[PDB]
């Protein structure tokens, strides 16, 4: 919707130079962050992005909240590949970034792009599930990792913070055969979200 | 395309190598190319010098470049040039492959914009290096050596990988001219920032375990012994033949026991002739560690020339001698009295602690520990008053 401050995670791995996506899977969740970068500003001009990354043995922080798309790209130039998302750190390193905003008003949201299948407890992310929904914060969850087969872990972390609240946790798998990630990811719902109070 | 050449490899290839081979073929269509990266290295580990390895990767290595990560593409080469006996296709592979490498990352590197090619370039050299010490060219291999080096310290930081192979080259260049002192400390550099993973082999390990070990007791000065036996290389071979007296003389040095190191020996020089030809140090090996070590566990710093002539099995004479030869390989540096029959030592030269030493030296600080409580005792008490 619109008045929202999202910390676009986007997964670095070692399973982002697949194929299943072209050219790779890293390049394809690049054209992704312009897309919902734009779509947000469009619909109101006070809306800012800031980026994370998972890349390191801990997810960091490479920009704050800013509301230049030009920022946010000199960033993904200068992270690697070579790390691995893990979702605890990455969303309490994203929670930290969110307590500091343009203004205020605005609210919490986290999109999470997954490349990795997860291999955090499921456990462990139930626990901060619970400490998201208090502040306001909701994480959609774009998964395109655990069509490599995995079992859906995150039908439990989007139920758990899925409440009355106005932002909304979303799930949205993506479709495995060759079909470009940004195209998929902008057609569904990014501004034709709705509230869930 | 790709499609038939795999499976024209996989008929000719042995039924044990199969199942694996299999992989290789799912994985490029459904192109979910990490566990691409993990069936290769599976593939690799039981079939290292069979032929169908080399004429597979030819294969792969024409198709991706960058489409599968770069550390994992180049150490597959490097282990099959190690196992290719013809040295000459070794050399001629290496700088074409090299050469690729150069001219694709002025486009690759900016395209990816977060994958970088030039670490590639290193992991190469280092092979091209080993490849003329394996033809014998000294020289060639030199000035590669000095280059490799300095690109190493410009980084920032290292891979273990890069710094794998840099001690690799190192370590066969310096075993042919047959230098002993100079291999040790290189081995044990690559040793300790070795991988995990397993593309080094039970032989390799077991290969350097006999190489260290001859390094150790036909040297002058390495009293790393107990390093050996607290490192897992020689603590776990001990299992073979060859590796139980082995083991023992090292264990005989640092207890000092003559009569065993010599027993040992006697049977086993014949047999091996690279302890037969230094034999002139290998005896005088452990009386040198005897006469470092007596000092080292006395509190004082000074021993009669009858202490040491016990305890080594030595005349008047030869107690002397090794004194003067011990000095002059800087054991020990001090003085030599004749005409009160002391040696005065000064300074001894630091080694590794085990537990007992521990103790040794802990013991001596509960003394001096003492020492200063008193006298600040009785400081306390004069000028009690003036403290101002």
């Amino acid at each position: 919707m619109v008045l929202e401050a999202t910390v676009l995670v986007i997964d670095n791995s070692e399973y982002s130079r697949n194929g299943d996506f072209p050219r790779t899977r890293f390049e394809a969740q690049i054209d992704s962050v312009e897309f919902i970068f734009q779509a947000k500003r469009n619909s109101n001009p006070e809306n800012t992005v800031g980026l994370i990354s998972g890349a390191g043995a801990n997810p960091r922080v490479l920009s704050t909240f800013t509301a230049e798309f030009g920022k946010i790209l000199a960033g993904l130039h200068d992270t690697q590949i070579e790390g691995k998302l893990h979702m605890a750190t990455a969303l309490q390193i994203a929670q930290l970034t969110l307590k500091h905003r343009q203004n205020k008003v605005q609210h919490q949201r986290i999109v999470a792009f997954v490349c990795s299948p997860i291999s955090d407890s499921r456990d462990e992310l139930i626990r901060l599930a619970k400490t998201l929904k208090k502040n306001n914060v909701a994480v959609d969850i774009i998964n395109f990792g655990e069509i490599e087969q995995n079992t859906e872990l995150l039908d439990e972390f989007i139920a758990a913070v899925n409440n009355p609240q106005e932002e909304t946790s979303h799930l949205l798998t993506v479709t495995p055969g060759p079909r470009l990630l940004y195209e998929n990811i902008a057609s569904s719902p990014i501004i034709l979200e709705e509230g869930s109070s | 395309e790709i499609d038939t050449i795999l499976s024209t490899l996989r008929m000719e290839a042995d039924p044990s190598l199969h199942p694996l081979f299999e992989q290789f073929e799912k994985f490029y269509e459904e192109k979910l190319w990490f566990q691409l990266s993990e069936s290769l290295t599976k593939f690799f580990d039981d079939a290292k010098s069979t032929p169908l390895r080399l004429r597979l990767y030819d294969n792969f290595v024409s198709k991706f470049y960058d489409k599968i990560n770069q550390l994992s593409v180049v150490k597959y080469l490097l282990a099959s040039l190690k196992d290719s006996k013809d040295f000459d296709e070794s050399l001629k592979y290496l700088d074409d492959l090299k050469a690729q490498f150069q001219e694709l990352d002025s486009k690759k590197q900016r395209n990816n914009g977060s994958k970088d090619h030039g670490d590639g370039i290193l992991l190469i050299d280092s092979e091209i290096a080993r490849t003329y010490l394996l033809k014998n060219d000294l020289v060639k291999a030199r000035d590669l050596l000095d280059d490799l080096e300095k690109t190493l310290d410009k980084k920032d930081s290292i891979p273990l990988r890069i710094t794998n192979s840099f001690y690799s080259t190192n370590s066969q260049y310096f075993k042919f001219k047959n230098d002993f002192n100079s291999f040790y400390y290189t081995s044990l550099l690559y040793l300790s920032t070795l991988e995990p993973s397993t593309s080094i082999t039970l032989a390799e390990r077991q290969q350097l375990a006999y190489d260290l070990s001859i390094s150790a007791l036909l040297g002058d000065k390495i009293y790393n012994f107990g390093e050996l036996l607290h490192h897992p290389i020689m603590e776990t071979i001990v299992n073979d033949s060859n590796y139980d007296w082995l083991f023992q003389l090292l264990n005989a040095l640092t207890v000092g026991d003559f009569d065993k190191f010599d027993s040992l020996i006697k049977v086993q020089i014949s047999k091996i002739p690279i302890l037969a030809q230094h034999e002139s140090f290998l005896r005088q090996k452990i009386c040198l560690m005897t006469l470092i070590e007596t000092v080292f566990v006395k509190n004082i710093r000074m021993l009669s020339f009858e202490d040491i002539s016990k305890a080594t099995h030595l005349p008047k004479d030869n107690v002397e001698h090794l004194v003067m030869r011990a000095i002059s390989l800087g054991l020990l540096k001090g003085s030599i009295d004749q005409v009160n029959e002391l040696v005065t030592i000064s300074w001894v030269q630091p080694r590794i602690i085990s537990g007992d030493q521990i103790t040794k030296m802990k013991d001596r600080l509960v003394e001096w520990n003492d020492q200063v409580e008193k006298l600040g005792k009785k400081m306390e008490a004069r000028g009690q008053s003036i403290w101002v």
